């Protein structure tokens, strides 16, 4: 089927890293787009977006120290890190591709911190 | 655009009870997407432009709005359950994903 | 005697592409442009055989209102007598014109995140338009001796293509509304 899947989520630590991969497959990172979106625990989505063939970027962040998009592209992996981000975020982190239009699927991952 | 919600919170004594969502957006926007969702577990399912449905979602429904406010309305059954409502702006960057919060029991 | 209404032309929402392209006709109305000059902020206006001083206190026998959507190179293209893919295949426009000629941008509203595909435009045709006239068809094209027998395949391409605009668009690529009056004084 045409497939979106996740892949070493995240982890309870007292260290405040926390590491997430998602995998796709049945259509290729050249043919489509896919966007990133994170939830807070008791709290509305909040999201990263970037349209692309491959190889582009865009961002908008309230803070982007160390930040910027991290891919495998093998079509393995997309991969996140972040030093402190088991306190600030990721109670759940969502995996998500688009396209022209209505053929939209949504996968989900969730983090232990 | 940041975008603003406003929800009730409602006993119902029966379905054909008429509902409204409703959001109000700080400027001009062009187009939005519909969605909703059921509590408890969060995959994601969309009713697009023009408001023609996705593949596996009931016939009754129908959208039409005005600028800064954007409204479609449901009728009957499963929806009392089950609509949990987000509303998002596709027309420039960064795409604000918008907040509220939504119940029926 | 009262407003036509304007607004209804300009204001609105989600019009044509460029080919189907729409007229409409205006009668019995008051002229009133004054709300037009106060409250237009369009980057461009040309008018042809008029001029926006000596405007008020005339009387239009026909006025036709036609819009469109547009990339920034059709804008110039849109002049009378020019060459390109516009004025070889749609919306041929004659020199001999009475008209004046509008023009605003809305890459605010039109432009879509991921491309607004639904603006579309036809790349071959065997001949080329005389002014004022519309084609919706299709008869796929053909480029070789042998036939492509209406169906896809070597040399046999289907003749519609669709208009991209995004964010940070190419700001001579972005789109732009376009409107046209046409007018004749010969009557009241
Ligand atoms: C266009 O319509 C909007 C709708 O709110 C209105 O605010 C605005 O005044 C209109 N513009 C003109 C020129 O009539």
């Amino acid at each position: 089927q045409v497939q979106l899947k996740e892949s070493g989520p995240g982890l309870v630590a007292p260290s405040q890293s926390l590491s997430i991969t998602c995998t796709v497959s049945g259509f290729s990172l050249t043919r489509y787009g896919v966007h990133w979106v994170r939830q807070p625990p008791g709290k509305g989505l909040e999201w990263l977006g970037v349209i692309w063939a491959d190889g582009s970027t865009y961002y908008n962040s309230a803070l982007m120290s160390r930040l910027s998009i991290s891919k495998d592209n093998s079509k393995s992996q997309v991969f996140l890190n972040m030093n402190s981000l088991q306190t600030d975020d990721t109670a759940k982190y969502y995996c998500a591709r688009d396209g022209r239009g209505y053929d939209d699927y949504w996968g989900q991952g969730t983090t232990l911190t | 655009q940041i975008v603003l919600t406003q929800s009730p919170a409602i006993m119902s004594a029966s379905p054909g009870e008429k509902v409204t969502m409703t959001c109000s957006a700080s400027s001009t926007v062009s187009f939005i997407y519909w969605y909703q969702q059921k509590p408890g577990s969060s995959p994601r399912l969309l009713i697009y432009d023009t408001s023609n449905p996705a593949s596996g979602v009931p016939v009754r429904f129908s959208g039409s709005g005005c600028g800064t406010s954007y409204y479609l309305t449901i009728s009957r059954m499963e929806a009392e359950d089950a609509a949990t409502y987000y509303c998002q702006q596709w027309n420039t960057y960064p795409l604000t994903f918008g907040a509220g919060t939504k119940l029926e029991l | 005697t009262n407003l036509c209404p304007f607004g209804e032309v300009f204001n609105a929402t989600r019009f044509a592409s460029v080919y189907a392209w729409n007229r409409k006709r205006i009668s019995n109305c008051v002229a009133d442009y004054s709300v037009l000059y106060n409250s237009a902020s369009f980057s461009t206006f040309k008018c042809y055989g008029v001029s926006p001083t000596k405007l008020n206190d005339l009387c239009f026998t026909n006025v036709y209102a036609d819009s469109f959507v547009i990339r920034g190179d059709e804008v110039r293209q849109i002049a009378p007598g020019q060459t390109g893919k516009i004025a070889d295949y749609n919306y041929k426009l004659p020199d001999d014109f009475t008209g004046c000629v509008i023009a605003w941008n809305s890459n605010n509203l039109d432009s879509k995140v991921g491309g607004n595909y639904n603006y579309l435009y036809r790349l071959f045709r065997k001949s080329n338009l005389k002014p004022f006239e519309r084609d919706i068809s299709t008869e796929i094209y053909q480029a070789g001796s042998t036939p492509c027998n209406g169906v896809e395949g070597f040399n046999c391409y289907f003749p519609l293509q669709s208009y991209g605009f995004q964010p940070t668009n190419g700001v001579g690529y972005q789109p732009y509304r376009v409107v046209v009056l046409s007018f004749e004084l010969l009557h009241a």
